[PDB]
């Protein structure tokens, strides 16, 4: 019923909070002191016990990661009703806002690296039985070449979803989300219950590689519901119309495979990733 | 495409509208909750409907927003609910606008049980002619016509509402709400090439909901339509795209009416009648001619 932050192999003696970094759907995200340290504060009801010991379970699972291209979940203490995860800061700035940089050139080659960045910490996740279900670009870090993913497994105790009879739709997400995923929505769905899956993170990294190499969201121009029958029927843009070549557009025709086990592996990705000119 | 009246109660509300100059958040006092608010203004002793729209984006953004929305100043029709202008407020862009006492049609067909084919024909000419001012005059489509976003009153206009002047504020607004009623057209679904034959689909669509008091789709089976007289968004979205479109029942409509929706809700666009065709076609040529108190059917449901 309780989580304290002695129980964690990184020792702390005491914790700062500083300023609101950024605003977001899923509580709070703060600069800390620990070096510097990013405190994300959530709030619960007092007494749901369930989904308090499944944010333990999660949490436990999380204490056992570490990789370079993965944000370093450093501890996590609980004390309801409000719960707090505390994660390394990242340097630079995300993914989406180097994307959306007129001043940044996004060559060919960069672009290779960066999904490949991604694709070694997404299949570390996996290797460890972990999903990520929120890989996007707003959720992964860039600087100067050092790439790192963060958010990983926060959407299933998110509630990111919660007016009547209406399903809030943010903009950016239905355009990650896997077919399997999309015919599934409903004024009822519950991101606890939402069948994600190691085939709908790499739909997602599909996503992320569309939206590198256009330099936008794919289904930019479309409103919400036509985004969602035309993923839900499988149509799916190209990059053909600014001249991408055809190798770099089968990593698009493989990620968003519409049958999920059609799509490859982040093994598989990695491999074809490498043989691009 | 004109009357005496209704010049009238036009330049009696531009004489309005020169009485506000300017407006900022503490010349209002909230009165109600129609997000849209009932609201009085305090340097003129008008009541107003403002309606705010959470944004959060750099100024040079809201800007062009604002500039944007200036163009409904221009626009001034009896079947367009009245602007009076747009500020912007605490990461909250303010619209305000004549003040319905009657609300949607929604909620009006929500306290009645069903809305009377007469009524509903004075609407279609309301819209209809609406539109097409919108379209020949300002070169815009309406773009989400549904019955939240027709407005009545007990003075007896309707009017549209909610229609799609700034693009860049359907680019700035960050998320929006998918129910399990959809109002958008079969081609606007598939991602094709649009017009103002979306507006009619919408049009046809709320016409036949608010007719049978039910959101047609999918079609109720034997024992509901009877009766009158747990599904996935996709699925919905499909069926509109797919399944042959709704239809009223043939039993309580006259022809005219069954034909109007039939010819609103056609699927291929091209077919799809057009603003002029509905315009000349008989079962607005007959609502046209008629005399309906729409003011006391309107107040005497609703109760004002
Ligand atoms: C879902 N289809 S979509 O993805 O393509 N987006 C889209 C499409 C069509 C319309 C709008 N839309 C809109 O829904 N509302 C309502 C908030 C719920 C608008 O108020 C709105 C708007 N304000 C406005 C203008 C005049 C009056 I008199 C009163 C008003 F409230 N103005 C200026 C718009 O230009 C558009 C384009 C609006 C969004
Ligand atoms: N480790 C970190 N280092 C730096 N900034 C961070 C870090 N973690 C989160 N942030 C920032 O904190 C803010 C809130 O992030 P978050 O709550 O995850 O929402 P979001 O993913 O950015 N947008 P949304 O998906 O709609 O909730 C954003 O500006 C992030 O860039
Ligand atoms: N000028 C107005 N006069 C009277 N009621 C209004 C006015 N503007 C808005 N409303 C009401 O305000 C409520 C909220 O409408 P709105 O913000 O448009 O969301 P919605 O009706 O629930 N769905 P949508 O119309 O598609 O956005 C509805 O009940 C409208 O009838
Ligand atoms: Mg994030
Ligand atoms: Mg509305």
């Amino acid at each position: 019923t309780s989580i304290f932050l002695q129980e964690w192999d990184i020792p702390f003696e005491q914790l700062e909070i500083g300023e609101l970094i950024g605003k977001g759907r899923f509580g709070q995200v703060y600069h800390g002191r620990w070096g510097e340290v990013a405190i994300r504060l959530i709030d619960i009801e007092r007494d749901n016990e369930d989904q308090l010991k499944a944010f333990k379970r999660e949490v436990m699972a999380y204490r056992q990661t570490r990789h370079e291209n993965v944000v370093l979940f450093m501890g996590a203490c609980m004390s309801p009703p409000h719960l707090a995860i505390i994660t390394s800061l990242c340097k630079g700035r995300t993914l989406y806002s180097v994307v959306r940089d007129a001043k940044i050139v996004l060559d060919v080659n960069k672009t290779r690296q960066i999904a490949q960045e991604i694709v070694k910490g997404m299949g570390y996740l996996h290797a460890k039985g972990i999903l990520h279900k929120d890989l996007k670009s707003k959720n992964v870090f860039y600087d100067n070449g050092k790439v790192v993913i963060t958010d990983f497994g926060l959407f299933s105790i998110s509630g990111v979803l919660q007016r009547e009879d209406k399903l809030r739709i943010q903009n950016g997400w239905l355009c990650h989300l896997a077919p399997e995923i999309i015919r599934q929505l409903s004024p009822d769905t519950e991101e606890d219950k939402l069948p994600f899956s190691k085939h709908s993170d790499v739909f997602a990294l599909g996503t992320i590689w569309y939206e590198l190499h256009a330099r936008e969201w794919p289904f930019k121009t479309q409103p919400a519901e036509a985004i969602i029958w035309q993923m839900g029927t499988g149509m799916k843009p190209n990059l053909s119309q600014i001249g991408m070549g055809k190798e770099i557009s089968d990593i698009l025709l493989f990620c968003w495979a519409f049958e999920q086990e059609e799509r490859p592996t982040f093994t598989k990705l990695m491999d074809m990733l490498e043989k691009l000119p | 495409e004109l009357d005496e009246q209704q010049r009238k109660r036009l330049e009696a509300f531009l004489t309005q509208k020169q009485k506000v100059g300017e407006l900022k958040d503490d010349d209002f006092e909230k009165i109600s909750e129609l997000v849209v608010f009932k609201v009085s203004h305090k340097p003129s002793g008008l009541v107003m409907a403002r309606k705010l729209i959470h944004l959060e984006i750099k100024p040079a953004i809201r800007n062009q927003i604002i500039r944007e929305l200036q163009v409904l100043h221009e626009c001034n029709s009896p079947y367009i609910v009245g602007f009076y202008g747009a500020f912007y407020s605490d990461g909250e862009i303010s619209i305000c606008m004549e003040h319905m006492d009657g609300g949607s049609l929604d909620q009006v067909l929500k306290k009645a049980g069903r809305i009377p084919e007469q009524i509903l024909g004075k609407v279609s000419i309301a819209v209809i002619k609406g539109l097409t001012y919108l379209r020949e005059k300002h070169k815009i489509m309406h773009r989400d016509v549904k019955p939240s976003n027709i407005l009545v009153n007990s003075r007896g206009e309707i009017k549209l509402c909610d229609f799609g002047v700034s693009g860049q504020l359907i680019d700035s607004m960050a998320n929006s709400f998918v129910g399990t009623r959809s109002y958008m057209s079969p081609e606007r679904l598939q991602g094709t090439h649009y017009s103002v034959q979306s507006d009619i689909w919408s049009m046809g669509l709320s016409l036949v909901e608010m007719a049978v008091g039910r959101y047609p789709i999918p079609p109720p089976d034997a024992k509901e339509l009877e009766l009158m007289f747990p599904m996935a968004i996709f699925e919905l979205l499909d069926y509109i795209v797919n399944e042959p479109p709704p239809k009223l029942p043939s039993a309580v409509f006259s022809l005219e009416f069954q034909d109007f929706v039939n010819k609103c809700l056609i699927k291929n666009p091209a077919e799809r009648a057009d603003l002029k065709q509905l315009m000349v076609h008989a079962f607005i040529k007959r609502s046209d001619a008629e005399e309906v108190d729409f003011a006391g059917w309107l107040c005497s449901t609703i109760g004002l």
